[PDB]
């Protein structure tokens, strides 16, 4: 009776999670990099 | 803003050498123009 029944299925990939770890973790180098020189995004703009 | 005029600064200060050496270089033209019989420099 799963034949007429159960819903549809979703081949679905979580890779906006992924993509937006990485994202984040861009946002903390390019901050990193900015401490050991003393500019920072203040110092920037 | 100011800091980040800095950050372009450095385009404007090659821009106003450029301006500053083609100026020479078009009054040195002129000085060479004025013994050509141009009566517009009266």
């Amino acid at each position: 009776g799963a034949l007429n029944n159960a819903g549809k299925g979703m081949i679905e990939t979580n890779i906006g999670n992924y993509i937006q770890q990485q994202i984040n973790l861009l946002e903390f180098i390019k901050m990193e990099m900015a401490d050991v020189a003393g500019i920072s995004k203040q110092r920037e703009g | 803003t100011l800091q980040s005029s800095h950050i372009t600064e450095w385009l404007f200060t090659i821009h106003d050498d450029v301006k500053k050496r083609a100026l020479e270089c078009f009054l040195e033209t002129a000085k060479v123009a004025l013994k050509g019989r141009n009566k517009k420099f009266q």
